RNA sequence: GGUGUCUUGGGUG
């Protein structure tokens, strides 16, 4: 967890407090329940986890569009070879096996 | 992140002390790397001097503008590196032959230094110190900013024939020289490898290209565990080196085909 | 003038996506629907 | 045991404190100190969950 | 949002030196006052016009939804009457280090009295509270300057053994928490 | 007849010096900005950024050069404290330098210094700022001098002041400005921080009223003007109760809180869209929720 | 260190004067020309450390964010000192810290 | 000292050349093959250690295998040339001689650069072939590299026997460039069909083709 | 027998 405020995380800690507590380790379990600044860090990383989610999706589907275009011409053949539609040879043998 | 690895020769792919000595071969260092803080003094007689410090090293160097420049080189750098004054000094002659007069301490003097000398001048003094600090190599090949000694753990055939494990130095490296790498004595010439395959093109060439480039696709698939099946990424590799260069997926790769019209727009 | 008048009016009759000069617009202040813009984009003819 | 170990590497958290605060952490290839000093603290409590 | 001549009133009375009489010759130490992004002038203690200024706020002189942001590193002085600063409120601890209620709430059980009542003894509600100098707000700037305790329960440090309360953190590394 | 809610706008704050780096392929790599405003209106005025030129080991010349609005090339910055009444470097820097026994600073000030060291007067600094102001072509040199001292009196740190006789407040404010961005450039402190939610505002429903209802109400005063042009002209008596046309500002406030397209209807392209929408009304937490977003 | 005029308020920069050899300073505005004493005419520096100390203030004391270690005074053997590291915000800096004593006002270190 | 750089890399250079001559069909004599470093020395250095690069340069003819095979195989010179910077003087007397014993192709090794207006009588000199290559380029062959397949040149009959196996046109097979280092280390023309077998994960072996561009 | 077009905002997968 970065030093959001200057050289803290939260208005809670100290000036340069490097300890675990400080810098985002949640020391509890869920049946235990978090406390305060856990819960807000623990918010901060889900938050990432949403952003992240959100925002990727559409490089993934850009990316994808971008192969199926340049790989939807191509086709075996019926004497095995693997070509495209200007009959272009990709490779002589499918897979090569 | 553009990095080599460099596989060492067996004999010295064992040993630490010779893996270290091509290490330092191949790193590169510049004079800012040992540079401390530099001068400018006024020097008007080049047989005397107005310092008190290095009158004896210039009377025991002799036994032009009156421009000065006073650069000291710290201790510790240069004994990480290997580093002395001699082959410093002669590499700033190698490039400075004629256009500068050089004096310089001695490596056992209590202060690291060196002075030249031009052949109003306040400002040629000043680009020639950039100059210097910024331009002048000492060892190793430009371009390669870092050098690591990594292990690897490769596995080979023993004397009975049967495949044990077997612990090497290697290399690893910041920045990307393949072909000047390639050359340095120490290296196993036949194996260094370069995670841009634009270097193993203009380098290897095509096919080499199209190993590297399979290597990279399937290195980033199976990062996590996935496992796709070899034909669709030897598919993939294989349509963007059909050609004889590298065809990017992309508007200015795929629209540079013959196809028809119809095709290139509907994407 | 005017011959330039009709150059401008058959280009955005054509392509209203003229780079570094006014778009051709509506009463309502949308831009005309170009043929160009008929044809491209996700919504357009070969997509869409 | 659950707390003892979650005290244990606070300890060692502590102590990799001092060690970076009286200059005495040890470095790693292509890694600034603090970075060096991040990925040990990184280590050490992941490995306590 | 609010007027900043009560402000650049209250900074002139106290102490504060223009800059048509700024020299930097011998203000080396001296820090500057901006009000509202305007530098205005510069003083040789910041330490009581803080205070003073605090003490205004918190008895109703200034409007309570002013930023009074002390930077030490900077050797500033950040007043801000800006409209649209968010803000919150928060207990205020008794932090002069001279009397026997330093370190505790300056609320009391009497407050609290008051406020279920509904008036004074001689209408008591929210504003009356952040009148007297028990709660004042504090917006996003003026956090980083201060020290809040997550509960009143931390404003001591315990001597336990619960296996199914939280632990309270521990709050070690430092030897006195102010 | 349908019920419509304000979303609260945010936008960074005004009045505070922000630095910021820049990237590798950029010439430029330290950027001091400063957005303007005065405290009647909230509405701004004129911004200012201040560029360090000169990367890392790049671009010889380290020199910082300002960008006047109303400009269209760069001025160096010992020009403009010459254009505002102060020719002397030793006096550039000490508005500069607080404190003489730091040197770093004062070793990154020199190629400044030599970049303009060719103005000695106001004058001539101040016509070289008017030879960019992007105005007509061949204005003579004693009132492209005007202009220019009108941009160095006004849209130069509105919210300092915007009246003459008070140069010198301007160039403290300048020298700190530098200051700030050469304590980000020496890597002294660290580069300000965008996301900090203490240098941000929220606009409720009275600052997005007032700019609109002052649009709104210059459109007004312009169309009176286009009216009491024509009807003057038959130099007769007019009761101006005829000569307000209140659907202007009936029907902008109405269109704007109806669409939510914040400005001018023949602007609707260019300006903010959804500041206004329809009161969810579906449950009452929804309700409570919908009336406090940001 | 480079000076200024003291009758310009310009500053003056290095020159030789070819008929004596000693480094003068000349005015590029004004006629006057001064003998100096420091023949250093240039200066750079990359292992530098103004600002290591320097981070600190008279009042910093009166800080109540900084934390409070129990490390003795040297000067004044008083057992109350706020800390903090370096103010340096380069990469490479060390996490070593810096301690201000609370009683003298003087800076010591953990050495 | 830096003398014994220069002439190792020399001769490491020297060592390709041989090999890139056997590899293209030429016979090369087996003890030249096997020339040793310290013997190199001996041979082309002085009493004051430099080099004369007048005695590297050979002269190459087609074994009979490779004359049988490729029935287009004439005589080839290499030439490691002295100026540093290589001007239109060089090339031309290169040209000349290269024509005045009709030698068919021509490898001219430069050290430093070759300026465009020597650069172009490389193609003006039919019928006979004149190819360039640097020295730092020639340092490590990379046919030795671990990534990089045999190449193959097939001969014209063969490329035809390809073509109508698989009912091709040349257009319509996969390509190499004539800049490719491997295609410039086989002195390939636009044309030529190699042959490229090469490791297979999921059938042992794999042949592939490709055409000069 | 024939139930029109475009943008803004809020959600579901
Ligand atoms: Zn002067
Ligand atoms: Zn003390």
């Amino acid at each position: 967890i970065a030093f959001g405020f200057a050289d803290r995380s939260l208005p809670h800690f100290t000036k340069d407090d490097f300890s675990p507590e400080s810098k985002g380790f949640v020391e509890n379990s869920y049946l235990r329940g978090l406390t305060p600044q856990e819960f807000f860090f623990h918010a901060m990383a889900g938050r990432e986890g949403l952003i992240d989610t959100a925002v990727k999706t559409a490089e993934t589907g850009y990316i994808q569009r971008r192969l199926v275009k340049a790989l939807e011409d191509i086709m075996v053949h019926y004497d095995g070879t693997t070509r495209n539609s200007l009959g272009d040879i990709i490779q002589f043998l499918y897979g090569e096996d | 992140t553009p990095a080599l690895t460099v596989y060492l020769d067996r004999e010295i792919a064992l040993d630490i002390e010779k893996a270290k000595v091509i290490q330092s071969s191949i790193e590169y260092t510049t004079l800012k790397n040992v540079t401390s803080a530099t001068e400018i003094y006024y020097d008007p007689d080049p047989t005397s001097t107005v310092i008190e410090e290095d009158f004896d090293t210039v009377e025991a160097y002799f036994s032009q503008s009156p421009w000065l420049l006073r650069l000291e080189l710290d201790r510790a750098r240069m004994l990480d590196k290997q580093l002395t004054m001699n082959q410093v000094a002669d590499k700033i002659s190698e490039v400075f032959s004629d256009d500068l007069f050089v004096m310089w301490s001695e490596d056992n003097a209590d202060k690291l230094i060196i002075r030249c000398r031009v052949i109003e001048e306040d400002q040629m003094l000043k680009r020639i110190e950039a100059h210097m600090l910024d331009l002048i190599a000492l060892r190793g090949i430009p371009g390669i900013s870092k050098v690591y000694m990594v292990k690897h753990k490769v596995s080979v055939p023993d004397e009975s024939g049967e495949y044990k494990n077997e612990e090497l130095w290697a290399l690893e490296t910041d920045g990307i020289n393949l072909a000047e790498v390639m050359a340095v004595p120490g290296v196993d010439s036949s194996r260094t490898y370069s995670n841009s395959f634009v270097e193993i093109l203009s380098v290897l060439g095509i096919e080499a290209t199209r190993s590297s480039l399979y290597k990279e696709i399937l290195n980033v698939i199976a990062f996590d565990g996935s496992y796709v099946n070899y034909r669709h990424m030897a598919l993939l590799v294989d349509v963007m080196t059909s050609r004889g260069y590298l065809m990017a997926i992309t508007r200015h790769g795929i629209n540079r085909a013959d196809t028809g019209a119809l095709m290139r727009c509907s994407f | 003038e005017v011959e330039q008048l009709l150059q401008f009016h058959v280009a955005t009759y054509m392509d209203n996506d003229i780079a570094g000069q006014p778009q051709a617009l509506q009463k309502s202040g949308r831009p005309v629907k170009a043929i160009r813009a008929r044809l491209k984009g996700k919504e357009g003819r070969l997509r869409g | 045991e659950i707390t003892h170990a979650i005290s244990s590497a606070k300890e060692q958290v502590q102590e990799i404190i001092y060690k970076a605060q009286h200059n005495e952490l040890e470095l790693k290839p292509g890694m600034t100190l603090r970075e060096s000093f991040e990925g040990e603290v990184s280590r050490t409590l992941n490995d306590a969950r | 949002g609010s007027p900043s001549e009560p402000i650049i009133n209250f900074l002139e009375e106290w102490g504060m030196e223009p800059l048509e009489d700024y020299d930097p010759a011998q203000h080396t130490k001296s820090t500057r006052i901006f009000v509202n992004g305007v530098w205005t002038g510069i003083h040789r203690d910041p330490s009581m016009l803080v205070s003073t200024m605090r003490d205004l706020r918190r008895s109703g002189a200034i409007s309570p939804e002013v930023s009074i942001i002390r930077d030490i590193r900077e050797r500033e002085f950040k007043i801000f009457t800006d409209v649209g600063r968010v803000y919150r409120p928060l207990f205020i601890v008794e932090d002069d280090e001279s009397k026997d209620n330093k370190g505790e709430l300056r609320i009391t059980k009497e407050h609290i009295r008051k406020i279920q009542q509904g008036y004074d003894d001689d209408v008591y509600g929210w504003s009356s509270l952040v009148t007297s100098g028990v709660i004042e707000y504090v917006d996003g700037e003026e956090e980083e300057t201060i020290m809040i305790a997550m509960t009143p329960e931390d404003l001591q440090t315990r001597s336990l053994n619960d296996t199914a309360k939280r632990i309270k953190p521990e709050m070690s590394t430092s030897s006195h928490h102010t | 007849g349908s019920e419509k809610v304000l979303i609260a706008q945010e936008r960074s704050a005004a009045n505070i010096v922000q630095v910021f780096k820049k990237a590798a392929p950029s010439p430029i790599s330290h950027v001091a900005e400063i957005r303007s405003a005065l405290e009647k209106g909230s509405r701004l005025i004129s911004t200012m950024q201040i560029k360090l030129y000169g990367r890392e080991d790049k671009g010889t010349g380290r020199t910082i050069k300002a960008t006047l609005p109303y400009v269209k090339q760069d001025i160096p910055i010992v020009i403009v404290f010459r254009a505002l009444g102060v020719v002397p470097d030793g006096e550039i820097l000490q508005h500069i330098c607080y404190d003489e026994n730091d040197w770093q600073m004062l070793e990154m000030l020199k190629p400044c210094i030599e970049e303009g060291f060719v103005i000695q007067d106001k004058e001539v600094a101040l016509d070289f700022i008017g030879r960019r102001g992007s105005a007509a072509l061949g204005i003579r040199r004693e009132k492209r001098i005007q202009y220019a001292k009108d941009i160095l009196q006004k849209e130069l740190l509105p919210h300092i002041t915007q009246e003459e006789g008070f140069e010198t407040r301007k160039t403290f404010f300048l020298g700190y400005m530098v200051n700030r961005l050469l304590l980000c450039a020496l890597e002294r402190k660290d580069q300000d921080d965008r996301d900090h939610f203490g240098k941000k505002r929220l606009d409720l429903a009275g600052p997005l009223l007032a700019n609109l209802f002052r649009i709104l109400f210059r459109k007004l005063t312009r169309e009176i003007y286009r009216y009491m042009q024509r009807c003057i002209e038959t130099d007769r008596d007019f009761n101006l109760n005829l000569a307000v046309k209140s659907t202007t500002i009936t029907s902008g406030l109405k269109y704007s809180l109806a669409t939510g397209n914040w400005g001018e209807q023949k602007k609707a392209m260019s300006s903010r869209a959804g500041v206004s929408q329809v009161l969810n009304r579906y449950t009452y937490s929804s309700t409570l929720s919908h009336l406090r977003r940001t | 260190s480079f000076r200024f005029c003291l009758e310009c308020n310009n500053m003056l920069y290095p020159k030789e004067d070819k008929e004596n050899q000693r480094l003068l300073y000349s005015c590029r505005n004004c006629d006057y020309t001064e003998l100096a004493e420091d023949p250093k005419v240039y200066r750079h520096e990359l292992i530098t450390n103004i600002g290591e100390t320097a981070g600190i203030v008279d009042d910093i004391g009166q800080d109540p964010t900084l934390p409070r270690s129990d490390k003795e005074c040297p000067e004044c053997h008083s057992r109350d000192c706020v800390f903090f590291q370096s103010q340096q915000r380069r990469k490479d800096t060390n996490m070593t810290l810096f301690y201000v004593c609370l009683n003298c006002k003087k800076t010591f270190r953990d050495e | 000292e830096d003398n014994n750089r220069i002439i190792s890399r020399l001769w490491r250079s020297f060592r390709t050349v041989k090999e890139m001559a056997a590899d293209r069909g030429y016979f090369i004599s087996q003890e030249e093959m096997d020339q040793s470093l310290e013997e190199f020395r001996s041979k082309i250095c002085d009493s004051m250690g430099n080099p004369q690069r007048k005695l590297m340069s050979f002269l190459a003819n087609p074994t009979p295998e490779a004359l049988e095979k490729y029935s287009d195989l004439g005589t080839l010179w290499v030439e490691f040339c002295d100026e540093p910077s290589v001007g239109i003087k060089t090339m031309r007397n290169f040209c000349l001689r290269i024509q005045e014993k009709n030698f068919s192709t021509g490898i001219f090794i430069y050290q430093n650069n070759i300026t465009p207006s020597a650069n172009k009588m490389i193609p003006t000199v039919s019928p006979a072939i004149i190819e360039t290559f640097q020295e730092s380029d020639l340092v490590v062959n990379i046919t030795h590299h671990e990534l990089v397949p045999k190449h193959i040149r097939l001969s014209d009959g063969e490329k035809s026997q390809l073509l109508q196996r698989y009912k091709l046109k040349e257009s319509q097979l996969p390509r190499i460039q004539r800049e490719d280092p491997v295609a410039r280390y086989l002195g390939l023309k636009r044309g030529q069909v190699v042959k490229i077998i090469r490791r297979s994960e999921t059938s042992g072996r794999y042949a592939s083709y490709r055409i000069c561009l």
